[PDB]
């Protein structure tokens, strides 16, 4: 029909010995979802399909990760998202009230995905000046219509996996969505549940608009937690279920297994079932190759030939692993008391030939009063003046600090951007039910064009696998990456919650003793 | 024979901190039974003040267990939490019952019950005399709960209501009810407060409250087409089994409990009419993706950072009057 | 690893050390389900003598056990300091990135978040007769009593 | 009787009089096509043309009493709540009246979180039985299959079981392109909608005629009866709310 579905599972053995699995469920609809009158839905979920017309959306990206992608020890991810719930949306030009529509959309998404996106308020919401460019077709990125919020302390469980799975056409009943057992997906060191809606063109010549819904699920299986042994990395081991019949709705249903060694140009990884074919491509920076298992192939998977892809992989010797992915960050909190500290985020450029620009976005939730005159960017032991600096200050309880900087990372080097903050004392009815746990500083965003080891080719988003069409590649010799640092646990000074009534009496008693002393002096005549 | 049509359910866990795993397990056991017996997720307003289902401290992620044998995961593969974490407040709870929720609230986060609706309300957590602690911070009292139930009845937002509470001294949370069709269960009586504590060696914290555990065991043996009645659930937990005395309350229900099926609140047996009627109808230029990091463009989008200086108007204005005061005195 | 060096005011007449220079080696158990925001520290204060060789072995054996568990809400830092307390001070200063004692070190390539609790196992014998806890800190400060209650209950 | 349903005294005839829909400003009408096995059935169903040609005239007639927000949907792998019994006498499968109250729960789990308003939603499911029980029938009271293979719930929507036949091919089973007779489907769905809004059959005096069915679907005096009931029910609701 007009709409098509393609599901894909990419298995990447990580350099640290872990194994990452990414599920992609791309639905493309050649329909006019931006306006009303599309009341008839077949593969594109009705719940998400109504949102585009109701609230004038252009792109909707909502992710529900637990964990933190260790870029240093794992590789660069196909798609990373911050811990907690991330939601950024581009609205259409014809909205005229962006914050009201943003509030309504956040509430509706909280209803759909059973998350606390109703907590997205003006204190969490941020308008990046130019960080989260639209991922689909854009006439002009205005950024007046871009909203971005993140809730770092937003748990993801099968509480959010069930609504997420309900939106799939083969709703966890056949095809590639049968490997989505919750107890196996959450037995992991990283879990992502992103949903992306974006204007993608209809054909080879992008002259019309067709809406694409990607439901991605990135998961990383720890070697010591899940494997801890000499058994192969089978689909059964990691998902407790093999692959039965494919999704009949899917136009293409494939499993990609990364079989790529380093310091070696042959001797790929060993996969037990002979794959359909092999797809070699420059994916992020390196020419890596995959074994393909086409589920829409009765030779590969019969009605009684369930597929259990096995992968022989263990943490390679240190003289056989990729060095580091040319860019990683590490955010932390300096100081040790209350009332004062520093938000510092180291960001590394391990390429020993090429400086590259990096866009750092920081959101600080207005109870860590930032002092922007203390913002330093060393980058060599010298001082590195950012190419572009934007800073919106925070109004207490109504707006967060936003800090966007274009730092040119010089060489193989560590850039230490730090900024001092002072912890605020809040009202007693302003702390969470667990006030002594602390508050979360949202993970900082790090958008860069990292240089690639080998130059990529311009490839259409239809022939290419689903993991190679997340970001609209622009240069070719540089690939775009968006890192997220860790969420920061910052403790605030706390008032004594058990004494709100004694304090009133005591302070009013001090006022009263002053009043009595001045009364007994301004009215009492000496005698 | 009951007249209800809807069969909603509100299940609440007012507890955090992963050592209250027993309360999340109570709520999820009632939820599992209710969802197995028929009530859809859209008609269940589930509240879990903390996940404890796959928080990092869980030895078995994405599971909540009822028994040490770990053979019945009440937190199954099909579960939806409408209110969780800091959203589960006494304010939000009373908003859901009384309908006074903020207008942006979606359908799934509200109790859209009508005059033909049977409602099951299950509250679990620390609870003292005629009061239930919400996440160790705030309070709901039996006065407020009775007032909310009366407000529900005024608008005819329920046909019959079954209230179940599994807290300490829980028979006094339903001691101030006046709304016409409510029958209430409780784990313990006005006085007993002894709280059981037998932590599972495998899962560090306690599993259940031993009352809803037997309610779960009672509800596991029935099918959607079961004729078991409220009189068979009024003695599901004897004094020999749960240390506390589970006391019910039928002073409001018009219908005899021996005729009220347990599927009338746990599960949704829909009235079915076979339809026999029939209507007899007549019978150019390309588009570009955005540049993710336009380094040249975003530098020039901002006016050049120049060192600030006060305007000439202020300096001239201030300096002129400083001299002016120097001349009135001199 | 963290390389640290310190200029002591005088040779201390106790350890014959004047130009203290050493390396702290720490490993971070990365809490899988957590986002690496809180941490716990298991530290063995190795000195310039043969003591605490069993405590390093026990620390590594516990790291071998803790690694492989999915129930970690906090990172576990396994820290083997170079000197008895100068290494611990160096690591604690570079971790919080303060300079309270004016000691120089190398930048930390990795942190584990806000440290919640810390344990300082000293053990220089295979078998042990009794376990001797110590709760008294610098400048008379004390740990929260629940930590000692926890120790006593697990004894 | 439905409009008041609270001020008149209750008796044996008190629940069927409260069956019809409550008064509301709007109504969502979702036409959901259930396809348990896309592997065997590739169900296509002109739902846009069906709505335009049959429901929109009917909903425009019925629109004097409120706004309607008709939508369509296809749910794949949407199983029913009960397994039909296999009759070893006619090579068919049956769903007796006893099991009909327990048949729509799993699918009504799927229909949730797919509505964009707080109005009462009316779900109309077009179940398409899988080859496991491809000739599925619904039995009214004793054995006899129902004429329309459908049923409805008082304030919920309705369910129609739609059977495909004459699907014989040469080789093994492929997804057979199934075209849904929208006239046949919408006849029962509009009859069910009419019953859900409480417009029963004209309930004649001893001697009269009707002029037969109207092109829109329902008679104008029936619409006026609906507006009378809506006015009374709305006024009663408003006074109760104000007190
Ligand atoms: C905390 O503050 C102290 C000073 O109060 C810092 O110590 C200083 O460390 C630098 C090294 O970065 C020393 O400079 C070195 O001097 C030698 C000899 O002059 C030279 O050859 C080296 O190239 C280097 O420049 C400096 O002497 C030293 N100051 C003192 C008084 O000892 C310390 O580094 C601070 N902490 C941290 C973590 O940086
Ligand atoms: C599976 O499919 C192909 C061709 O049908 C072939 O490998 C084999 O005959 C089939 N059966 C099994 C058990 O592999
Ligand atoms: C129903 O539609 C009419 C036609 O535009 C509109 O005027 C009216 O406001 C709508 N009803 C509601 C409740 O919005
Ligand atoms: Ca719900």
């Amino acid at each position: 029909a007009r709409d098509s579905l393609r599901e894909e599972l990419v298995i990447t053995p990580l350099p640290s010995g872990d194994v990452a699995a990414t599920f992609q469920f791309r639905t493309r609809w050649d329909s006019e979802l931006q306006r009303e009158g599309v009341s008839h839905y077949r593969l594109f979920p009705k719940a998400l399909g109504q949102l585009i017309s109701k609230y004038s959306l252009r792109e909707l990206h909502l992710s529900f990760t637990q964990g933190f992608w260790r870029t240093r020890y794992w590789g660069p991810p196909f798609l990373q998202a911050p811990s907690g719930a991330e939601l950024w949306v581009w609205f259409q030009d014809t909205v005229t009230d962006v914050d009201k529509s943003w509030k309504e959309l956040s509430n509706v998404l909280s209803g759909i995905f059973c998350a606390s996106l109703n907590f997205i308020d003006s204190t969490n919401t941020v308008t990046p000046t130019a960080s989260f460019k639209p991922l689909g077709l854009a006439n002009d990125t205005d950024h007046y219509f871009l909203r971005y919020a993140v809730l770092p302390r937003e748990v993801v469980c099968t509480e959010n996996l069930t609504p997420w799975k309900k939106l799939l056409p083969c709703s966890s009943k056949a095809g590639l969505s049968v490997l989505l057992k919750a107890d196996r997906l959450f037995h992991t060191s990283y879990h992502s549940q992103a949903v992306h809606i974006r204007p993608v063109c209809r054909n080879a010549r992008c002259t019309s608009i067709s809406w694409e819904l990607r439901q991605t699920l990135s998961v990383v299986f720890d070697a010591f937690i899940t494997g801890q042994g000499k058994k192969d990395w089978s689909l059964f081991r990691m998902f407790s279920r093999t692959l039965t019949e494919p999704c009949p709705l899917a136009s293409e249903s494939r499993v990609y297994v990364d079989i790529t060694t380093y310091n070696q140009d042959n001797e790929t990884l060993e996969v037990h079932p002979p794959p359909t074919t092999t797809y070699q491509d420059v994916i992020l920076g390196t020419r890596k190759t995959y074994a393909i298992y086409d589920l829409l192939d009765t030779a590969m998977i019969n009605n009684s030939r369930n597929l259990n892809i096995q992968l022989k992989w263990k943490r390679p010797p240190e003289n056989e692993a990729p060095p580091v992915p040319f860019l990683h960050a590490q955010r932390y909190v300096s100081g040790y008391g209350l009332q004062k500290g520093e938000l510092s985020t180291l960001l590394y450029n391990t390429h020993p030939y090429r400086a590259f620009p990096v866009l750092l976005l920081d959101t600080v939730p207005w109870y860590l009063r930032l002092y922007v005159h203390t913002l330093t960017i060393t980058s060599k032991g010298k001082e590195n003046k950012p190419s572009y600096i934007h800073y919106q200050p925070a109004q207490d309880r109504l707006q967060p600090h936003l800090l966007e900087m274009l730092i040119q990372l010089p060489a193989n080097s560590v850039t230490k951007v730090s900024i001092q903050f002072e912890r605020a004392l809040l009202k007693w009815t302003e702390y969470t039910p667990d006030p002594n746990h602390g508050f979360y500083v949202s993970p900082s965003v790090l958008s860069a064009l990292v240089p690639s080891m080998v130059a990529a080719k311009p490839v259409d988003w239809e022939e290419s696998p689903l993991f190679n069409s997340l970001f609209p590649v622009s240069d070719g010799s540089n690939y775009f990456v968006r890192l997220y640092t860790e969420p920061l646990l910052v403790n605030l000074p706390t008032p004594d919650f058990s004494m709100p009534y004694n304090v009133i009496c005591l302070t009013c008693t001090v006022v009263a003793v002053c009043y009595g002393s001045f009364y007994n002096l301004l009215t009492r005549t000496f005698h | 024979r009951s007249g209800h049509t809807n069969n909603w359910a509100v299940l609440v866990c007012t507890s955090r901190f992963w050592f209250n795993y027993r309360h999340v397990a109570n709520t999820l056991s009632v939820y599992r039974s209710v969802k197995r017996l028929g009530i859809p997720d859209s008609h269940i307003v589930l509240m879990l003040a903390d996940d404890m289902a796959c928080n990092p401290r869980n030895p078995k992620p994405a599971t909540v267990f009822s028994h040490k044998n770990m053979e019945l995961n009440v937190y199954g593969d099909d579960v939806e939490v409408d209110y969780r974490s800091y959203e589960v407040t006494v304010e939000n709870f009373l908003r859901v019952l009384t309908g006074r929720i903020p207008p942006s609230t979606p359908r799934s986060k509200r109790l859209l019950s009508d005059d033909r609706s049977n409602i099951l309300i299950y509250m679990t957590g620390h609870g003292g005399n005629g009061f239930l602690k919400f996440q160790d911070s705030e309070e709901i009292t039996n006065i407020e709960l009775a007032d909310a139930f009366e407000q529900m009845w005024q608008k005819r937002r329920y046909n019959e209501l079954l209230f179940i509470i599994d807290t300490c001294q829980g028979a006094s949370m339903y001691e101030r009810f006046y709304s016409p069709n409510i029958m209430a269960l409780a784990s313990s009586q006005v006085g007993e407060d002894s709280l059981s504590h037998q932590p599972d060696p495998a899962i560090g914290v306690h599993l259940m409250d031993r009352y809803t555990f037997y309610v779960l065991e009672f509800l596991e043996e029935i099918n959607p087409a079961s004729q078991t009645n409220m009189n068979d659930l009024f003695q599901v937990c004897p004094k020999s089994l749960c240390v506390s005395t589970p006391g019910h309350r039928t002073d409001l229900f018009q219908r005899d409990p021996k005729n009220v099926l347990i599927t009338d609140f746990f599960g949704s047996v829909r009235k079915v009419e076979i339809t026999t009627e029939t209507i007899k109808l007549q019978q150019m230029e390309p588009l570009k993706y955005a540049e993710q990091l336009p380094v040249a463009q975003i530098i020039h989008q901002k006016p050049k950072l120049k060192d600030w200086h006060p305007p000439g108007g202020f300096i001239l204005g201030l300096w002129a009057l400083i001299i002016m005061v120097f001349f009135k005195t001199y | 690893t963290q390389s640290f060096s310190r200029k002591l005011p005088f040779p201390d007449e106790t350890h014959e050390r004047y130009m203290v220079s050493g390396t702290n080696v720490y490993g971070i158990l990365r809490a899988p389900r957590a986002a690496s925001t809180e941490s716990l520290v298991l530290t063995v204060p190795c000195g310039s003598d043969s003591t605490n060789s069993q405590a390093v072995g026990l620390l590594l054996a516990l790291a071998a056990h803790f690694r492989g568990q999915i129930y970690w809400a906090k990172d576990i830092v396994f820290l083997v300091t170079e000197h008895d307390l100068l290494g611990t001070e160096a690591w604690l200063e570079a971790y919080h990135d303060v300079n309270v004692t004016g000691m120089q070190s190398s930048p930390l390539q990795g942190r584990a978040g806000a440290i919640q609790a810390a344990v300082a196992l000293e053990l220089s014998s295979d078998v042990v007769t009794s376990l001797d806890v110590a709760v008294e800190g610098l400048n008379g400060q004390l740990p929260n009593l629940d930590l000692l209650n926890l120790f006593q209950t697990f004894c | 009787a439905a409009a008041l349903a609270d001020h008149l005294p209750e008796d044996k005839w008190s629940a069927e009089k409260r069956r019809p829909l409550k008064s509301s400003l709007g109504y969502e009408i979702t036409f959901s096509l259930l396809n348990p096995d896309p592997k065997s059935h590739d169900v296509y169903w002109d739902i846009e043309g069906a709505v335009r040609r049959y429901v929109q005239p009917f909903l425009n007639a019925l629109g004097a009493a409120g706004n309607f927000s008709v939508d369509s949907q296809i749910l794949y792998y949407a199983m029913l709540g009960v397994n039909p019994r296999f009759d070893s006498a006619s090579s068919s499968y049956y769903l007796d009246m006893h099991s009909l109250p327990h048949v729509i729960n799993p699918v009504e789990s799927r229909l949730g979180s797919s509505a964009a308003s707080l109005y009462p939603v009316l779900n109309f499911l077009l179940y398409v039985p899988e080859l496991a029980h491809s000739p599925l029938y619904i039995q009214d009271k004793d054995g006899a299959p129902v004429a329309t293979n459908a049923f409805h719930s008082p304030r919920w929507g309705g369910i129609m079981v739609y059977n495909v036949d004459s699907k014989t091919y040469n080789a093994s089973v492929l997804p057979v392109r199934v075209e849904v007779d929208m006239v046949r489907v919408m006849e029962v769905f509009l009859a069910q909608l009419r019953l859900l809004f409480g417009i029963a059959q004209p309930q004649l005096p001893p001697k009269c005629l009707l002029s037969g069915p109207t092109s829109e679907g329902l008679m104008t005096w029936e619409l006026d009866r609906l507006l009378w009931a809506r006015s009374v029910e709305n006024l009663a609701t408003a006074t109760t709310t104000l007190t």
